[PDB]
């Protein structure tokens, strides 16, 4: 039969899928996307650590003074007095007692009772998440796991604070809480494990995280370790064993090798699967391939190491990933600097790598403890950082104290060579790989294989034009906001960063805290000046907006006024600077073409031989088209209205925004209304000033709109209001409009009352997807109730505006957006909202001004709306941009140390 | 070594005796009975210095160079003796039903 | 179409293999083989825990007094004074200060500076390994890993430091060393991790262990938790926030729940893949199927629990396992029962398990903390132990304090049902399975699914007839040996016990230590009496043997005395009982038949027609056959020799043991020697006299017309029968003369040089192939290979003196220590002892023999093996009991002392 071939094909496909699944479950590569560190000597960034390693130097220094230690009797040259240490140098963090309690929502008492390791871990985790280009708030609710190497050191063991009803003294020192707090604050939902295996805890955590990622329990892993000493006991203990170097330098594979020098430090890395990293577009720095663990077993004492165990670890690690000894260029050794540990490690490395090795490509050997010292549990992953840096800049840092190699190790084989000086490691045809080793006091051993990341080609579509660019900065405090603004200004001042990249990075990679500020600029100098003005303290320029908000979402209400917002050049260049606006205008012109001859685009562009902005029949369609185009432009940025309110004929536009009507039907209705409006051009007169005040002076002559408590517009009649203009004489009738022969909402309206129905009696309204609270009736209807009779009633009945605004404010809406080429009812809306109970945090924002109308003005209005709570998708304003690299959050630190 | 051509047990016993004699002087006592071929050197009182000296005492015993960390790799007399000895010396449907 | 068919077959085989590999790497079941526990109230074994759970009871008690706490200033009724607690009841271990430092090779100072958690972990790990029927020394060098839940509790902080050059305190208080020390002492070579995640840590460890077992990193895992209080700090801190129950109880879901009661405890379980358990033969108790972990996330508080996280973790665990919520029969809930954990946990279980469940089979709830209280780190493992015990005994124990259920949740709606009263859980057609939950303070949750073991306990024989049985006991000290003997005697006093099973369990499922003892018995009363004699003190009974050893193995050397050990019968019953003996005797009859008429079996059985043990021509072949058969029997049980030495014609038998001569050639040689030696019988006699080599060498002067120098002063003959008669009284003062029954001839004498050609041509067909065992001849006093053992060499042996003293001394100085004489009677033991004593070699040589002239039974031969064994010779005892079921035996009887630190 011929069916066999399809069976063969399906079997081959299934076999391939099964093999791929086996490979994914067994040896799926893992990608490193970001890292963070805090190391002695003022090293707080990976770049600073790389600079220190390349220059060649140590962080050795004297004992700390602010920790409250008693340095007087602590030091004694004789290694026999109890409670004294003969060494007095080591690597210590510059500021280990600083913390920003308010940023993480921690009361000062809890922060004071909290171990410094937890505080530093929180800060470094936030910095690591920010460095990857990921919004920290986006990780909330995900499945990110945490794996840390942390051990207790005895912080706050001399304090007996009784008033601890909350119980801060217990959870503030517990090693499990060191990761529980990170998970709780960041909102992660992955496994949280705090391992502790001597000084190799970090690599064990890395192995566990790799296993968890390969299984699929977690999608991201925060791996690392921390070690901060709060008491001088550690040194004292080792001072009894004479295991500390007198000078304090840890000479790895050197002639002296009299001991090791301890140091503090916190280190973290972020791990994710390579395929998912490529899918999501995260940056990739290096690839972890394989790892292995074992036990020393029966050895020459509990603490002494064993060579065969190390050889077995190396062989297992090489075999697990499918590699072979000979594809590894360099090994980052343990190198504690002891008298006999270094010979053992070097002999194991020679046995496992040196044999059958090319005589032209020796294995480079070095360690990082010769520069920064042995950083307790965080040592292992720390070495990893070095390798990653060596894979980015392209050279191997040298190892100090090497000029006299240890005579115990026989270097005559040539398989392994020490890093006397820097060696170039540029990318080539040979894939670059490296190994990291860690061995602990307990006996657990770890070996990890890392490889260079794959290649990205261009990712270059800058096209830095003169388009406006918004810069949005945010922070949880005024001082923090000022520091952030200063940092961004300093970053922009350098002549190597584009505005589009900085804007996109600020918009899509940083969080959105309470205090917010925004600057819309087209040139680098303008942005720098605006940021400097923000950082100064006082904001004066209109291009700078600042605000404070306590929420993240608002109910947006679109409101459309009637007439009075006319200005020649509405938008203008805006038509050519925004595809959506031009497209909507063209659609409106196409819809209106089968009835007229002139085009709205010609009028907006001041084309010659076109009607001016003086006749109603041409003013109204222009206003309607501008209004609908502005609504579409607003919606294109991610702002979706929850209710629409129209004033007078503007209601029609609102209907089209509501979706109840269609573009053709709405255009035809507006055209018919304007045409009938033109005929009744003999009587009119709008006047502006309490309903009762108007009623008591309206009887002799035989009310159009109500905007507030003292804002009433009356009907139109030349003779009737000719006397009214002077009858008040008490600031009654002062504000007047042009309104040449309108007489809207007047008994003159029902004079015709039939041709409008005949012309507009062809609409086909449909149900709407958004509330359409009208003004003629204080109610919310649907499309099915919007007929020509309703429009006639709207033309006739009163269009009271204050009641609708008050009802919306009391209902729960708290964000009113004004959509018009010029704000005319913003003041009335603000007054009505303030007078009504509603909420005391409502924000009213306008649109293009009568003197602006440029895309810059629209972006400024959007920033004004955003700094108050409204969510806006800024990336739309920056198409085809490449995100940049920005400094992390500028924490404001205070001293929290438990003083004895 | 010059003394060769012996069964396995003879060489093993001779090397064990040599190791015990060498380590006895380092320990201090002049008898091999107190030295056990299973107890780790740490339990016998060996430190870092003396452990080196034993190697030297072995270096002159057999005239062959030994690693400076010989004791740590082989944490008993028997293992050291063994290391010294080693160095000195139709279908279509059902079969296709797996696919579904 | 043949190629297409073959390709399709290969592709489908590969597809099946790939699917099997995927399933094994994803959801391979794990088997629990053994457990160990140490809990408050004297509960030291799982059986005691099960008895306590089934009977119904608590373990609450007052605060400990020996720990050194200041009980006067610690307890205060007011929950407001600083440094005071308003509770005085809790679960505490009976003896947390006990430790056997000498057993683990730990100096007393290190033991004093060591945290009690590490000591209890070591003891429980040894007990756990022994409870699995596995030799603890066998695990040495394997890939076994350990995973522990442990946290620091502040031991030794109050006291000041001292001379700590070894740095004992730092390694004695660290948590990582707690798991490192187990691997260091037991010699394990697998990953060792000490996780710490609130009160669920232990369960978390279990999860990791599974991921280690399925991949292949570790073949076996030791998963557990430990929590022992050293200072009364936890009580004070938790009383400061009114978080403890007033009465100290831990009401799980009762309406009167107000807090949790803390307790100590150390628990451990042993994990291994089900396929490996099936292959190796380890007993399987339960099967772990799946597990899951997650985080509470951004809840309303750091310590407050969250229901959605628990529901998510339960559903994820069920999905990963591959089952439905309707298959789980019971749940071991967390059940802390402090303020509000019970409503949340009950609601989560009701919304997950109770949704759309059969009304006939409601889910069974329950918690173990209602009986023993909160155990901190060792919390999940205790629930696992309870679940496995319930599965094994087929009964669900009832939770306590459930008189009034909590009214904050809906019970009458349906689904979950509280476990008030014992409920049967007998095996049937439904697969019984349960779940265990653990939610920590830090915010990590764990849910594990366990199921019953497959039915495999219906394959046994329990065969026993009455054959002799050896019992071997050992320990590292005399007191421990006495306690072990007492324990075994008490076990054997129980009526429902099998002697063969106990013997096999002692032989195979237990380690060998320095002090050893052995008792061979074929009756229960005899074994009980022997064990009682051992445990009482000095035992002089013949069956009882004992000794002290220091070397694992030895260099056993076989000795063949030759003649002079004649005795009526040579293991008659042995011929009937042991099959190897009879087989070898029959094998050495086919080649012996052509040169005679009688049969060796008939002579040994005293059957009529046997020539009798008087004529040499029939004594020599019978002695050779008995010697070679006894050597072959010694070859069994694994006593492979390293050197063979003879004294007389028995050297021929030696030549057969080393493999130099085939059986036919040796039989021909011995038959020819006997024939053409008896032909000229009546020459003279031997008449060995113990005078000295120098004395006889200066004394034989009157008669020039020495056979053996085996002893330092022991000579046989020199001269003629008339010269022998003259020498018998010539001095009249040397004494100890004659003492020889061999009067029919006189070998090693000038009389030999008359039948040279006869022996040369009657034994000219020899094929002496090289020997696989070092042969040390006493004729040339040197070790030579078997390629030159020709007829000339045998004639020289007949006509040369035999040393048997230089050879023994050379062997002793060479390095050989154990000497075993293969003979039907010990005749040369004294000479070998004297030669060894005079030698300068190691003064620990062992000399044994074989059946005596009266004890020719298999029991006596096994007794000889036991005597050789207690001195350092490895013997495979399981051969002596072919076909048996190993029994269950008590663990090692540790001798404890006090190693606590006080200010």
């Amino acid at each position: 039969s011929e069916k066999v071939a399809e069976y063969l094909r399906r079997a081959t496909l299934d076999l391939r899928a099964a093999r791929q699944r086996i490979r994914e479950l067994e040896s799926d590569p893992i990608a490193i996307v970001s890292m963070a560190c805090r190391l002695p000597g003022g090293v707080n960034t990976p770049q600073r650590l790389w600079e220190l390693l390349r220059e060649g130097g140590e962080t050795l220094s004297g004992f700390p003074t602010d920790r409250g230690w008693d340095l007087a009797r602590l030091h004694h040259p004789d290694p026999d007095n109890p409670g004294t240490s003969y060494v007095d140098k080591g690597g210590f963090l510059d500021d280990a007692a600083g913390f920003d309690a308010e940023f993480f929502g921690v009361s000062p008492r809890e922060a004071a009772a909290m171990d410094p390791q937890q505080r530093l871990l929180l800060e470094t985790s936030w910095e690591l998440v920010e460095n990857a280009g990921i919004d920290p708030h986006s990780l909330r609710g995900t499945a990110t796991g945490v794996f840390l190497g942390v051990a207790k050191f005895g912080y706050g063991e001399d304090t007996a604070a009784a008033e601890d009803v909350e119980g801060y003294s217990v959870t503030g020192v517990a090693p499990a809480v060191a990761s529980g707090r990170i998970s709780y604050t960041m909102g992660l939902e992955g496994p949280s494990i705090s391992v502790d295996t001597a000084c190799s805890s970090s690599l064990v955590a890395l192995h566990l995280a790799v296993e968890s990622l390969r299984k699929g329990e977690s999608s991201m892993a925060v791996v690392g370790g921390a070690a901060v000493m709060a008491t001088p006991g550690v040194f004292v203990d080792f001072s009894r064993q004479r295991a500390l170097a007198a000078d304090g330098r840890s000479k790895a594979f050197g002639a002296g090798a009299d001991g090791f020098g301890f140091s503090e430090g916190v280190t973290l890395v972020l791990l994710e699967r390579l395929s998912e990293a490529r899918r999501n577009g995260h940056e990739v720095l290096a690839v972890v391939r394989g790892s292995a663990l074992n036990q020393d077993g029966a050895s020459n004492g509990l603490s002494a190491p064993s060579g065969p165990a190390q050889r077995r670890v190396i062989r297992q690690a090489l075999e697990s990933c499918g590699l072979e000894p000979g594809d590894v260029d360099a090994v980052e050794a343990h190198g504690t600097g002891t008298a006999l540990g270094d010979p053992i490690e070097a002999n194991a490395l020679l046995d496992t790598y040196g044999r059958d090795r090319d005589a032209d490509r020796p294995l480079w050997l070095g360690s990082v403890k010769s520069n920064i010292g042995h950083t307790q549990a965080a040592a292992g992953v720390t070495g990893l950082l070095k390798v990653v840096l060596a894979l980015r800049n392209g050279e191997l840092p040298a190892t100090l104290h090497v000029e006299e190699p240890t005579p115990h190790v026989d270097w005559s084989s040539g398989g392994v060579a020490l890093l006397a000086g820097n060696q170039p490691w540029r990318r080539g045809e040979r894939t670059r790989r490296a190994a990291v080793s860690a061995f602990g006091i307990s006996g657990t051993n770890a070996h990890v294989i890392v490889e260079e990341a794959p290649e990205r080609e261009h990712r270059e579509t800058t096209a830095h034009d003169g388009r406006p660019v918004p810069l949005v900065v945010s922070a949880r405090s005024t001082a923090a906001l000022r520091a952030q603004a200063a940092q961004i200004a300093e970053l922009l001042e350098r002549p190597d960063a584009d505005l589009a990249g900085v804007g996109l990075g600020l918009a899509t990679t940083r969080a959105r805290h309470e205090h917010r500020a925004a600057v819309v600029a087209s040139t680098r100098e303008e942005a720098v000046r605006g940021l400097r003005e923000i950082a100064a303290g006082a904001a004066t320029a209109d291009a700078v907006v600042e605000g404070v908000t306590e929420v993240d979402g608002r109910n947006v209400v679109f409101l459309f006024p009637g007439q009075g917002s006319q200005w020649a050049g509405m938008g203008a260049e805006l038509l050519s600077s925004s595809p959506v606006f031009a497209g909507k205008i063209r659609a409106c012109d196409e819809s209106m073409a089968p009835m007229q001859d002139w085009k709205v685009s010609d009028v907006l562009r001041q084309a010659p031989g076109a009607p001016g902005l003086d006749r109603v029949d041409v003013v109204q369609p222009v206003l309607f088209a501008v209004m609908v185009s502005l609504a579409e432009l607003w919606r294109s940025y991610g702002v979706e209205p929850a209710a629409v309110v129209g004033h007078s004929q503007g209601e029609i536009a609102a209907a089209h925004v509501a979706g109840a009507l269609t573009l053709e039907d709405a255009a035809k209705l507006v055209v018919g209304r304007s045409r009938l409006m033109r005929s009744l051009s003999g009587e009119g007169g709008m006047a502006a000033v309490g309903e009762a005040a108007v009623r008591e002076r309206l009887r002799p002559w035989q009310v159009a709109a109500v905007n507030g408590p003292r804002s009433v517009v009356v009907s139109g009649e030349p003779g009737a209001l000719r006397a009214f203009s002077e009858d008040c004489a008490a600031e009654g009738i002062r504000v007047r409009d042009i309104d040449v022969d309108y007489a809207s909402h007047s008994p003159q309206i029902e004079r015709v009352r039939e041709e409008l129905l005949e012309t507009t009696g062809d609409i086909a309204p449909r149900p709407a997807r958004v509330t359409f609270h009208s003004t003629v009736e204080s109610r919310s209807m649907d499309g099915t109730e919007l007929d020509a009779r309703y429009w006639y009633r709207n033309l006739r009945e009163t269009v009271r505006f204050a009641d609708a605004v008050t009802r919306l404010a009391e209902s729960g809406y708290d964000a009113f957006i004004e959509v018009s080429p010029h704000p005319v009812v913003v003041q009335a809306v603000e007054e009505a909202v303030e007078e009504a109970d509603g909420a005391e945090d409502a924000v009213v924002v306008g649109s293009l001004h009568r003197d602006g109308g440029d895309l810059s003005a629209f972006l400024r209005s959007m920033a004004t709306a955003h700094v108050s709570g409204v969510d806006i998708r800024w990336d739309v304003a920056l198409p085809g941009a490449a995100p940049f690299a920005l400094p992390t959050y500028p924490f404001q630190r205070k001293r929290y140390w438990l003083q004895p | 070594d010059r003394l060769a051509g012996l069964p396995r047990a003879e060489r093993t016993a001779e090397l064990v005796r040599l190791v015990r004699t060498s380590t006895a002087t380092v320990l201090g006592h002049d008898d091999p009975k107190a030295v056990r071929a299973t107890t780790p050197f740490k339990e016998l009182g060996f430190d870092s210095l003396a452990a080196v000296r034993l190697r030297n005492l072995l270096n002159a015993a057999t005239g062959l160079r030994l690693p400076s960390t010989l004791v740590f790799d082989h944490p008993n007399a028997s293992a050291v003796a063994g290391f010294l000895d080693a160095e000195l010396g139709e279908l279509l449907e059902a079969l296709g039903r797996e696919l579904d």
